């Protein structure tokens, strides 16, 4: 028992994922006594935060999470974040955050696989079918290599390698070394590490019978 | 003149006592939802080396007068102020030294003129806003916002060398 009681009635944890360039907002609120079921999400920007703009199919839903590709086509201002929830036919809360897309920026649903070899690992992140020319927004790609308990990160050039499956090869290693490849991006920062499932490999061993 | 991009302070600290000096936050003023929109077609396009040196001159130039005056000492804080006048000096003598010397700075056409001009309306638009308010506390915050999403489109377009395609 610290601090102030657990208020488990309103949360308004709000997290943004991005599923193929695909910019998916859900909402997490924790219901004591009322519980409601329908929810109303809006948006809006910095420039003026009175600008509340409702999102069409994401309002009175009783889904849970909202998609948004062309409606979140920002990178330099900030997108503010308002869910509206109305228990049956009156309003309960209107908790209202923000979310940074040039910070944030959570990239995890993409498949990834990776071949191992005797001298080299063949990462293989399959990224969607976009083409990149039409895509205005600036971010590097990480690869994270962790190889025998040797944590790496790789971080590559991605003009022209988001636009499919990313060939990365990672040479200069040793038999029998187990590696775990982490798919995350960043921009300016270090806090946009978004580890996603690390996927771990062995490549093969060299742990055979010494001889001359 | 900072020919070399070797590192600066300059810009990067004007944005932050901006930012100090914020009484209050334009989140929670939902009412002044007049924003106005640096003009960035002047500034983060054609200038992109020591060009926008002049335009960043009178930029600031604006911005000291702006905020030098009644309005904003008794509207902000007089101490941050106090550091700011000085940190705009800075940065003012800091652009104009490119100018006192040789440098590629005053090359370009009456098109260098076009750009300040487009700062100086931009600053005038402004003030009538700022009058048309009465100069209250959230108008003041709309202010601040743009004033720091212009650095963030002006200055900081030198050192937006990410993507070169």
């Amino acid at each position: 028992s610290y601090d102030s009681p657990d208020y488990t009635d309103e949360s308004c944890t709000f997290k943004i994922s991005l599923r193929n360039f695909r910019s998916i907002l859900s909402w997490e609120l924790k219901n004591h006594s009322i519980v409601p079921t329908h929810y109303t999400l809006l948006y809006t920007i910095m420039s003026k935060p009175e600008d509340l703009k409702v999102v069409k199919n994401c309002a009175n839903t009783t889904r849970s999470f909202c998609d948004l590709t062309d409606e979140w086509r920002s990178t330099h201002e900030a997108y503010v974040t308002v869910l509206e929830g109305f228990s049956g036919n009156t309003t309960l809360f209107s908790c209202s955050h923000n979310f940074w897309l040039a910070i944030d920026m959570s990239f995890e649903p993409p498949e990834f696989e990776i071949v191992g070899f005797t001298n080299h690992i063949n990462v293989m992140v399959k990224f969607p079918s976009i083409v990149e020319e039409e895509l205005q927004f600036d971010l590097s790609l990480v690869i994270e290599e962790q190889s025998e308990g040797i944590v790496k990160k790789h971080k590559p050039e991605i003009k022209g390698n988001m636009s499919g499956n990313f060939t990365y090869i990672i040479d200069k290693l040793i038999p029998n070394t187990n590696y775990c490849v982490s798919v995350y991006l960043e921009h300016s920062d270090e806090q946009a590490v978004i580890k996603s499932p690390l996927k771990c490999t062995l490549l093969p061993p060299g742990q055979e019978s010494e001889f001359s | 003149c900072d020919l070399p991009q070797t590192h600066s302070l300059g810009s990067r600290r004007t944005l932050m006592l901006l930012a100090q000096m914020r009484k209050i936050s334009l989140f929670s003023c939902l009412k002044d939802r007049h924003d106005f929109g640096f003009p960035q077609e002047e500034f983060g396009n054609q200038f992109q080396k020591a060009e926008t040196i002049p335009v960043l001159h009178e930029m600031i130039q604006q911005i000291f007068n702006l905020f030098s005056t009644k309005d904003s000492s008794a509207a902000w804080d007089e101490t941050l102020l106090d550091k700011f006048y000085t940190e705009l000096y800075q940065q003012l003598n800091d652009l104009e030294a490119c100018v006192i010397q040789g440098v590629g700075v005053t090359e370009t056409p009456l098109m260098k003129e076009d750009s300040i001009l487009a700062v100086r309306k931009y600053f005038q638009r402004i003030t009538l806003y700022l009058k048309e308010k009465k100069y209250s506390p959230c108008a003041w915050e709309v202010v601040r916002a743009e004033i720091m999403r212009s650095f963030s489109l002006s200055t900081n377009l030198q050192e937006s060398l990410r993507s070169k395609e």
